[PDB]
């Protein structure tokens, strides 16, 4: 048992037409200090997939070490390390998702939420959530912590359900989670305009987006906004 | 909360950012802090939203009713009221309140009431959440008499700071200029300060 | 501990065509022990009836209550109170209590006796109206009764239909529940005649 | 729950409810609080739910091992022991346990041994375990003797969980009754209390309190 | 403090006919006030003709049927391919969550089959592995709405056969597939509407001597 | 104090109070009479908190008492009993309530019938054949329920009371050194000298 | 739950779901959240039902005494002070959290009230357990210069985002428009999007299912002459 | 368990234990005998916490006949009491402690003397001439100041305990349904049947 | 405490106060909290002091046994060994550290370790409780490569500061600086950094 201490906000995500888009701030807070302004909370292992992780950052560089080790222990005797016995989004999902539930049996969990976002070798997309009770579940739009709250109804009313994906493509996707990503910098008060943002595609690849920001702010109609009620001035 | 007032060559300005928190959920991203409990003082509102509003409302009452029978009060005065109310009601009240008022025989003056429901008058206050992360740079780049202007980017780059890194601060940099010309009321975007 | 489940029981009022029944189990209890199997939960104020779950020293005092209230305004109005009115009046006089509350469910159930509108309607212990058109649970076993209500019900039923679908809904209800049963009472109320009957069930 | 097991010329009676609860919530009206160790020993479950049915089971199984090592049945004094034994190993631990073990041996005849989770190992003649035991206890007390006919030993058990059925909350649903002879136990039936409550009701005169 | 456990909502229901098993469950994840998926299976096909749910903590929930998988699968190994019967299926459940009695998997099981005369099986669990063979079971959030109206609908409690007025039982006759299968849309439609953790999708696994059959229904999304 | 037993028969209302007063770890007396006679045909047994008991008992005795004599009449057990349960009723959410649970037995020589009225001190009323306050119904109320009956006689009411009794005396840890027996009937209120 | 309010071109217009919850069980499918204080001045309520119903009766009652003493119509701020001054005065323990949004002489207002008596104003606000559902969808899609259409659904779409992603929150959204210069429009069920579908089965019993004891009439009449 | 009493007399120890066993709101048995013979010329009697009593008790008892097998000889009261001292000394420190209080009455073969030993649960052994464990020294303990004499005869030492078991009946709020009365002395051990 | 690293163009500089306190009591006025773990690898120590000694204490022997075997170790190294530490031994520890050290190769490197135990990579850092109140000091007047003068200047206005503000923080500001010429030792006293 812990408490979190430099912790990370929301990780947001959802499927599309050909593969998973995934985008987190780059923030690290210390309570309500707004600490580290260029922390990566989005890491790729391989080129078919990105894990995002929210919570604690000591665990999540704990875990970005176990991802790392995991690609090199994956190489070993192994000829088809680059092609048919490469990591797949569900075996690397499938192993922090043994760990989570591990730890947290031992009470002394890895305080985070992840979301293990990628595709697969037959092309089909992979996204699915564990965190530190070791709870998992899959969804077309999946999100942490306050993106759960605020991100989900706004993804939610892109992909629907599972008939959506297909529909979906990856422009009306990134544009989705792009505009989640603002609501959430209004409406967090531990979130930050820059982020990171990654799209897992089945025929492009992985591209890895860095220093996103978060623009086409509203905010002019606040100088109208005066006083608490009964104040003009 | 990152809340200040400035006294300056012609008067005094008062400056807050606009975010209101529940817990980690910003309630409100636009409001106004800088409160008005007389034509010329102004009040910057920190601690209990509703403690903070029923106070001041409080206040204006009281002022409405000195000015009825004794004229235009001073801010000593105002100060005096916040300070009676957050006193004798401390074990009640979660408040800090920055008093900033012009008068044209004093001039501009700034009173602070802290939680206790002490009084101290200075040249210029800070508080809110916000303040801590700005008293090094306020303290290095004040000055007595500064102009209109330099008072204005003084309070842009403290309230800047603050709302960058305290988390229960941001959106807006709204701000009150009490002089002798009359009262002047200033906002500043994040696409402005954050880029200081 | 819990002042709503000390003595135990349940009340369960349903609308019908040109009908309302209302119903209530029989039992009084001091947690484990059974006490009383005739302690009846459901009055009536003239036409509008009342039923009352929850502490039973609140179920008595607020019955003694609202018969005092309803026959000083039945002298003062020169009529009998309307269900409508009735709710109006529960509601009122629970949350003038609101922080020292009756530990109680009330249930109104009757027929407006000038537009004939059957009316029921619930609350919780400090007063909120819960005025449902289908129909009202209450008491320990009020997710039990949920349960039965809905998938039981159906709108516009006759009044013998309507008293057999009531008497299931509570009696498979209170099966479930252990401070519930001890016999049961089943009220079919019309607009000028009111048929109560007393429910065989299991004993334990 | 209530479970009682009274010995007697005939050999033992042991009747039990079928009643389980989580808080008010009755989640069974069908449990079965008679475990049969073997052919020749009854347990009976109070407390705990698992933890009566694992250890009683796992019982037999020490009671089976026991007669193949011996070649010789198990004493109901050894066989209770066991019992007694383990749950005072895991004492503290939390575990929930109130069980009659009822048998007939040559040895010892008809015997019933009360075993604890406390670590408490009591012989005796009458026993009644449960939140209704004091119901019980009233009926088994006033009409108890020696020499009580089979017929009327398994009315009498009957009619005391009865009894507890109709006032504990926490008891009812069906009545078990079993009867311990040295040969092994006999099964008497499974028997609903609604159903029984107005038979007992009419024929005996009883309840005159309850309108049916 | 670290909590280990957590509340996934969610509803299961267990029903026994005569020469058919069906489990069914919704098919929403909750946590609190927020929907996790709309669609995530509860109810598992283990092998051997065995349908399996342990609702309430999914991760425990999760934990227990693979691990319950993998019993299935080292009982083939160990004991030369032999068929696990619903029974022993059972007995080796209740030994899973007893082995975490100090512990338990914060779940409500319930497994469906056949016994080895064929006919239709339903056994239901507590946490730390107490259980019994039953004719119908509900689990889960909105098991205190189900139960009682399948005591009435399944079993025939508190009715009588008219004209004879509480003297003679309504008759105790068997239910085909097709009446349970509605018994349980009734049943999760009902649960929906009265219950906030429940809807979003029915999943039904019936269970007969020909295999495993799925049916899906959308339930209500708010 | 401990066991208060009370049982309507045909013609009488009989109430059976422990003897015990214990306070700590010794028994302090084992002759204490836990009943006030409120009128000359209601009589009320009461068992609850040390000194709430007797106060509210007598604060109820001296209110009839005070009622008979402005209206030179015998208030009915009914409505005696339902003055007591409001007494309890408000008692309850006062700043330190009476805990006290009673029984009230009375002839009402109107209807010609004998009542028991069993109140406990949240102000819970109900009327009975046969009741008991504590821990006393569950030994007893299974013996009454197989054995009662409406038409019993007192001396057969005093026969299923000794068994009610002798079982307490079997089961009950606590020693409460026996009971005093009244009998409350058309003729007034009289006590069992012998039991 | 889930309420709303949305400024517009020339007035205001609040919406709520209409669930009720006692814990997980739903008490009402159709409950009507959106309150009247005085016939121009609406309210939505979150939080303690009963306070929420209760507070906006006392203040609407006083609204009324105090627009016939005066010979005005009732102002929106009126109402927030009356509000915000009892709230206060009870600490938090009234759990009412309000919408208030109305028009008055002075114009169309809007403003939020918690229940410890702090107030804000805005253009667009939500509250409730599907309050941040419905936020972000107000994030999404605000902007100044609504039309009357525009802010009915923009403020419906809000609830609606509410009603599927909160559990708190569900069944039918209801609105009302209080625009300047004409009376407020109460839509009670605006939208129906959770209809219960047809049972499989009809559970209507036959005659003489259940058995009965006892029969008799209950005299409900008073008592008769002669 | 509850009362448990010893006395030591001119030729004897006599040990007198509660029948009753209650656990809880029920009293289970009646006719419970809280003793174990260590050795024919040691009685060992105990009350304490359910389970550990009866379990601490059969443990002791199971060494000491060890040892008496294994030396082919009957160890003496005073080392008995020792053994079970130390064993009790080393339980107050253990992760799980014996709830265990118990007297332990021995009649020396070797130097012809009666011998009375009183140990509780932590370890603290004393030599008494009469002795008692819980509540039951509080007051027997001043019946037997006054009365008891070194050189009293075994029937004279009853007569003694009878007066301490009416004080304890008396006074006394629990219902510890008589005692077993057992002598020891250089015959052996014996039970009083009629007590 | 008040304690910062700064990378400048020839390599880097740790600065400290020298304040030590037991609640309000000062314990020691003339602490050393700059710490050597190697030759040119330093650190600075927050929080608990018997935590942050047996720390750097256990990383000083892991660097010499380091470089027993496979030479000079870097200054990342020297972070990963502190890091492991205080991430593995989170429940027990009450430190945050800040090392700073001197590479040819990598030249001047900071790295912060919080509470938590992860490792963050920076120009500069800052830490201790008088950290709080220059965060919008060092934010506004922190520039890469700076001179060894600039930088001295720049630590000791900011720690100035900090030393005003924190009561928890004060004495003399002791400074290291590591590059490639070798390690030279600076110490500040009250009547020079407080007319500042
Ligand atoms: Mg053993
Ligand atoms: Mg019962
Ligand atoms: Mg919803
Ligand atoms: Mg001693
Ligand atoms: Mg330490
Ligand atoms: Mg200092």
């Amino acid at each position: 048992t812990q408490q979190p201490i430099v912790t990370g906000t929301s990780v947001i995500s959802m499927k599309y037409d050909n593969g998973v888009i995934i985008a987190a701030d780059n923030l690290g807070s210390y309570g309500s200090l707004l600490r580290f302004n260029g922390v990566e909370r989005l890491i790729p292992v391989g080129d078919n997939t990105v894990v995002g992780i929210s919570g604690d950052i000591s665990d999540m560089q704990h875990i970005e070490r176990l991802l790392k080790d995991l690609v090199t222990e994956n190489a070993y005797d192994n000829p088809l390390a680059d092609a048919e016995e490469a990591l797949e989004p569900s075996y690397i999902f499938e192993y922090l998702a043994t760990v989570m539930y591990q730890r947290r049996s031992k009470m002394n969990p890895l305080w985070n939420a992840i979301i293990v976002a990628g595709v697969q070798s037959n092309g089909d997309q992979f996204l699915r959530y564990v965190n530190l009770l070791g709870v998992t579940y899959s969804s077309p739009t999946l999100a942490t912590g306050f993106g759960a709250h605020m991100a989900n109804p706004l993804l939610r009313k892109v992909v629907d359900r599972e008939s959506d994906i297909p529909k979906t493509t990856v422009q009306v996707a990134e544009e989705a989670i792009v505009n989640a990503m603002r609501v959430l910098y209004y409406r967090d008060a531990r979130s930050s305009r820059n982020f990171s943002l990654a799209i897992i595609d089945k025929n492009t690849g992985l591209t890895f987006k860095k220093n996103l920001q978060v623009e086409n702010m509203k905010w002019d109609f606040a100088k109208d906004i005066k006083g608490y009620g009964t104040q003009k001035i | 909360t990152s809340i200040m007032a400035v006294t300056f060559k012609d008067g005094v300005i008062l400056g807050a950012d606009s975010r209101t928190t529940t817990g980690a959920y910003i309630a409100n991203r636009v409001t106004d802090k800088l409160t008005r409990v007389h034509d010329k003082i102004w009040c910057c509102r920190s601690g209990s939203a509703a403690d903070t509003q029923a106070i001041a409302d409080i206040v204006q009452y009281h002022l409405e009713l000195y000015t009825s029978q004794y004229g235009t009060p001073s801010t000593e005065t105002a100060a005096s009221v916040f300070k009676e109310l957050c006193y004798e009601n401390k074990d009640n009240l979660t408040a800090g309140i920055i008093v900033a008022g012009y008068d044209d025989k004093n001039k501009g003056e700034v009173y602070t009431i802290p939680l206790g429901g002490s009084v101290h008058k200075l040249p210029y206050a800070i508080a809110g959440s916000g303040s801590t992360f700005i008293y090094g740079y306020c303290d290095k780049n004040f000055r007595e008499n500064m102009s209109k202007e330099e008072t204005v980017d003084f309070i842009k780059h403290s309230l800047s700071q603050a709302i960058k890194w305290d988390g229960s601060s941001g959106g807006v940099i709204r701000m009150v200029v009490l002089t002798a010309a009359g009262v002047e009321r200033l906002i500043f975007y994040p696409d402005e300060y954050e880029q200081l | 501990s819990d002042p709503s489940s000390i003595n135990g029981g349940i009340v369960v009022a349903m609308t019908g065509k040109d009908c309302v029944a209302i119903a209530c189990d029989l039992r009084l209890g001091s947690q484990s022990l059974g006490v009383s199997n005739k302690f009846e939960k459901i009055f009536h104020y003239g036409h509008v009836f009342l039923g009352i779950t929850g502490l039973a020293t609140d179920v008595t005092t607020l019955n003694e209550m609202f018969r005092y209230k309803t026959n000083l305004y039945k002298l003062k109005e020169e009529r009998a109170i309307e269900p409508e009115t009735f709710t109006q009046l529960v509601s009122s006089s629970l949350y003038e209590r609101r922080f020292g509350p009756y530990f109680v469910g009330p249930v109104v159930a009757g027929i407006n006796s000038k537009s004939g509108k059957p009316f029921i309607a619930g609350f919780d212990l400090i007063g909120c109206i819960d005025e449902a058109k289908d129909f009202i649970v209450s008491g320990t076993a009020s997710d039990q009764l949920f349960g039965m209500c809905e998938s039981l019900y159906e709108p516009n039923l006759e009044p013998e239909d309507l008293f057999e679908t009531i008497s299931q809904a509570l009696l498979n209800a209170a099966d479930r529940d252990a401070l519930s049963g001890w016999g049961a009472v089943v009220y079919i109320i019309k607009k000028d005649e009111v048929v109560k009957r007393y429910l065989k069930m299991r004993q334990d | 729950t209530t479970t009682l097991a009274f010995r007697f010329q005939g050999g033992i009676i042991v009747a039990v409810d079928s009643r389980a609860t989580a808080g008010n919530w009755v989640a069974s009206q069908t449990v079965k609080k008679v475990i049969e160790i073997n052919p020749f020993l009854l347990g009976t479950m109070a407390g705990g739910v698992a933890d009566c049915q694992f250890w009683e089971t796992w019982l037999g199984s020490q009671c089976r091992l026991h007669e193949l090592r011996e070649k010789e049945r198990i004493s109901v004094a050894a066989a209770s022991k066991i019992l007694s034994n383990l749950v005072y190993q895991y004492k503290g631990a939390g575990l929930s346990m109130g069980t009659m073990i009822c048998g007939y041996t040559r040895k010892e005849g008809p015997t019933i041994y009360y075993v604890d989770s406390d670590g408490t190992r009591l012989k005796g003649d009458i026993f009644c375990v449960g939140s209704g035991q004091t119901f019980a206890y009233g009926v088994l007390d006033s009409n108890y003797k020696w020499d009580l006919s089979v017929e009327d030993a398994l009315y009498l058990g009957k009619r005391s969980i009865l009894a507890a059925a109709h006032r504990d909350a926490y008891s009812g649903g069906s009545v078990n009754l079993y009867h311990v002879t040295e040969d092994g136990w006999i099964y008497h039936g499974n028997h609903d209390v609604g159903e029984l409550f107005w038979k007992v009701k009419e024929e005996e005169g009883s309840f005159n309190n309850v309108i049916g | 403090q670290f909590n280990p456990y957590g509340d996934n909502g969610g509803t299961i229901l267990g029903i026994a006919g005569e020469d058919f098993a069906v489990l069914a469950g919704d098919t929403r994840n909750i946590t609190d006030y927020s929907i996790n998926s709309r669609y995530e299976p509860k109810v598992f096909d283990c092998g051997d003709n065995i349908v399996m749910s342990a609702n309430g903590f999914a991760a425990d929930g999760d934990a227990l049927v693979k691990r319950f998988k993998n019993s299935v699968k080292w009982y083939h190994f160990d004991h030369n391919d032999k068929k696990l019967s619903i029974n022993s299926a059972a007995r080796n459940i209740q030994h899973l969550l007893y082995g975490k009695r100090f512990f338990p998997y914060y779940v409500h099981t319930i497994i469906a089959g056949l016994d080895e005369d064929g006919k239709g099986a339903v056994y239901s669990f507590d946490p730390v592995g107490s259980y019994e063979r039953e004719q119908c079971r509900a689990g889960g959030a909105a098991a205190s709405l189900i139960m009682p109206f399948l005591d009435n609908q399944v079993n025939f409690k508190n009715q009588y056969e008219p004209g004879t007025n509480g003297k003679v039982k309504k008759p105790l006759k068997y239910l085909s597939v097709e009446e349970v299968i509605k018994l349980v849309r009734d049943s999760f439609t009902s649960a929906t509407e009265r219950h906030i953790q429940v809807g979003d999708g029915l999943e039904i696994l019936i269970v007969t001597k020909d295999g495993v059959r799925k049916e899906f229904y959308e339930l209500k999304r708010d | 104090m401990d066991i208060i037993l009370g049982i309507r028969v045909q013609d009488s209302v009989i109430l059976a109070s422990s003897k015990a007063v214990t306070r700590g770890i010794s028994v302090l007396k084992d002759s204490d009479d836990k009943t006030r006679q409120l009128s000359p045909h209601t009589l009320m047994s009461f068992a609850g908190e040390a000194g709430d008991t007797v106060q509210f008992a007598e604060y109820i005795q001296a209110n009839i008492q005070l009622y008979s004599i402005r209206e030179d009449y015998e208030l009915s057990p009914q409505a005696v009993s339902s003055f007591v349960r409001q007494e309890l009723a408000k008692s309850i959410r006062s700043r330190r309530p009476y805990q006290v649970n009673v029984l009230i037995g009375g002839y009402d020589k109107k209807k010609n019938k004998p009542e028991l009225y069993q109140i406990d001190y949240l102000g819970t009323k109900v009327e009975l054949p046969y009741g008991a306050h504590g821990y006393s119904g569950f030994y007893t109320f299974s013996l009454l329920d197989h054995h009662y009956r409406p038409d019993m006689t007192t001396e057969e009411g005093l026969d299923l009371l000794k068994l009610c009794v002798q079982e307490l005396e079997k089961r009950m840890p606590m020693d409460f050194k026996g009971v005093i027996v009244k009998i409350v009937d058309k003729d007034g209120i009289r006590q069992v000298d012998d039991f | 739950t889930t309420i709303v309010g949305v400024k517009f071109n020339n007035g205001v217009v609040i919406a709520a779901d209409t669930r009720s919850t006692q814990g997980p069980i739903v008490a009402d499918k159709n409950c009507a959240k959106l309150h009247r204080i005085s016939p121009k001045i609406w309210c939505a309520g979150a939080g303690t039902a009963a306070d929420t119903e209760a507070v906006t009766q006392l203040i609407g009652s006083n609204i009324e005494l105090h627009s016939l003493y005066t010979s005005r119509e009732p102002r929106v701020v009126s109402a927030l002070q009356m509000l915000k001054q009892h709230l206060f005065k009870y600490q938090g323990h009234i759990g009412a959290y309000l919408i208030v949004a109305g028009v008055d002489p002075t114009g169309s207002h809007l403003f939020s009230i918690h229940a410890h008596g702090s107030t804000d104003v805005g253009y667009y606000l939500s509250l409730g357990s599907g309050s941040l559902a419905a936020m972000a969808v107000l994030e999404s899609h605000w902007k100044q210069d609504l039309t009357k259409e525009e802010a009915i659904k923009l403020a419906s779409d809000a609830i609606q985002a509410g009603i599927w992603n909160d559990l708190g929150s569900g069944s039918n959204v209801d609105v009302c428009v209080m625009e300047i210069g004409k009376d407020a429009e109460y839509l009670r069920n605006y939208l129906t999007p959770n209809v219960r579908e047809e049972k499989q089965k009809s559970y209507k019993f036959p005659r003489g299912t259940t058995a009965v004891l006892k029969e008799s009439i209950v005299n409900i009449c008073d008592i008769q002459e002669e």
